[PDB]
């Protein structure tokens, strides 16, 4: 399974000037390309070094697409405030995520084209590519309107062809890390609360892609009590990292195992103090 | 690759 | 909508006093977007920090690493200095080794 994923913010700045505006592009969990309005080169630049690969023609062609998309989402923040009614004094978001996902085949498997206002679903289209989920009454007159100009129809021919098209090719040409993934390096720790009580925490470390789970379970049966996940994280280097605590009675630490999921695991690990 | 255009609202 | 941002402080390696190091604060869940974010060593603000491209999950919200290198020690103190409009008055979060 994959995917490529674009990621646009846009937010109006009513002060002074034009509205601010974020595109970032995604193979997965890397992070390929970035546009940012408030930067100096006003071209989209690449993040990771297999897009680096592409010729001038690429770079033309995915900046003026990208500053294209800027002014739509340009003259969307000011039908939205009409549509509700706001006044031009305060700072609005618009979001819109689109992509492509692909099997293991690196055939179409899933579209994506969905869109937020102030943080919160505005409209998006369906799993069939045909038709759409308004939220409300302003989002019904969207979907009327792209519905008579046959949007959808657009958008399905670049998600089913165009979009597999360009992630195969980056497939392909970022196979090196992309295709690969990264093993969670893991490992535990002890922390006496005190005399009767103690944290065990189990680590997973510098792995690819961001998808594990870590399970606790005590005497060979899953336990929640007393535990805790964190959020995952990324390391800086494009891996990731999580951990799970558990707390337990001092002297008890070998009843307790921690297990981990992972892609990049044959057979799930598990640990032990 | 982006798309060649997407839609505006109005 | 306005959803307050979480917070995480941690260091991309295992940490060694005198080896060389990133200092990491990854904020998310956060809406609207505008942010301040710093980091701290003793409670004075360090320069050269950069940052992630803006970025959002499935539902929404946005995050954001912040990052910076140092070399830790016994005795200095690190943590993450974040203000957002959903936040009364700043929130620090100090470094642990438990990262």
């Amino acid at each position: 399974s994959h995917s490529m994923r674009y990621f646009f913010t846009s937010v109006s700045r009513p002060g002074r000037g034009e509205p601010r505006f974020i595109a970032v592009g995604y193979v997965d969990d890397t992070q390929f390309v970035r546009f940012d309005s408030d930067a100096a080169s006003q071209r989209m630049e690449p993040r990771a070094p297999w897009i680096e690969q592409e010729g001038p023609e690429y770079w033309d062609g995915e900046t003026r697409k990208v500053k294209a998309h800027s002014q739509t989402h340009r003259v969307d923040l000011g039908t939205l405030r009409g549509y509700y009614n706001q006044s031009e004094a305060g700072s609005h978001t618009v979001q819109r995520m689109y992509g492509c996902d692909v099997g293991s085949d690196w055939r179409f498997l899933r579209g994506y084209h969905q869109y937020a206002y102030d943080g919160k679903d505005y409209i998006a289209l369906k799993e069939d590519l045909r038709s759409w989920t308004a939220a409300d009454m302003a989002a019904q007159t969207t979907k009327h309107k792209w519905e008579a100009a046959h949007v959808a129809e657009q958008l399905r021919a670049y998600l089913e062809g165009t979009c597999v098209e360009w992630l195969r090719r980056y497939l392909e040409n970022g196979k090196e890390t992309l295709q690969r993934t990264d093993a969670p390096k893991t490992h535990m720790t002890h922390h006496a609360v005190s005399d009767h009580e103690a944290t065990l925490r189990c680590w997973a470390l510098s792995f690819y892609p961001a998808e594990i789970t870590l399970t606790w379970q005590r005497d060979g049966e899953d336990q929640t009590q007393d535990t805790e996940l964190v959020e995952t994280r990324p390391a800086g280097d494009g891996t990731f990292q999580k951990w799970a605590a558990v707390v337990v009675p001092s002297g008890q630490e070998q009843r307790y195992t921690c297990h981990v999921q992972h892609e990049g695991l044959p057979k799930p690990l598990t640990l032990r103090w | 690759g982006l798309k060649e255009g997407i839609p505006a609202l109005d | 909508i306005q959803r307050t941002p979480k917070i995480q402080v941690y260091s991309r390696h295992p940490a060694e006093n005198g080896k060389s190091n990133f200092l990491n604060c990854y904020v998310s869940g956060f809406h609207p977007s505008d942010i301040e974010v710093d980091l701290l060593k003793n409670g004075e603000r360090i320069e050269k920090v950069e940052h992630s491209d803006l970025s959002f999950s499935k539902d929404w919200s946005f995050y954001l690493l912040y990052y910076t290198e140092f070399t830790p020690t016994e005795k200095d103190e690190y943590a993450c200095r974040v203000n957002h409009v959903t936040l009364s008055q700043p929130k620090i979060v100090k470094w642990d080794r438990d990262m």
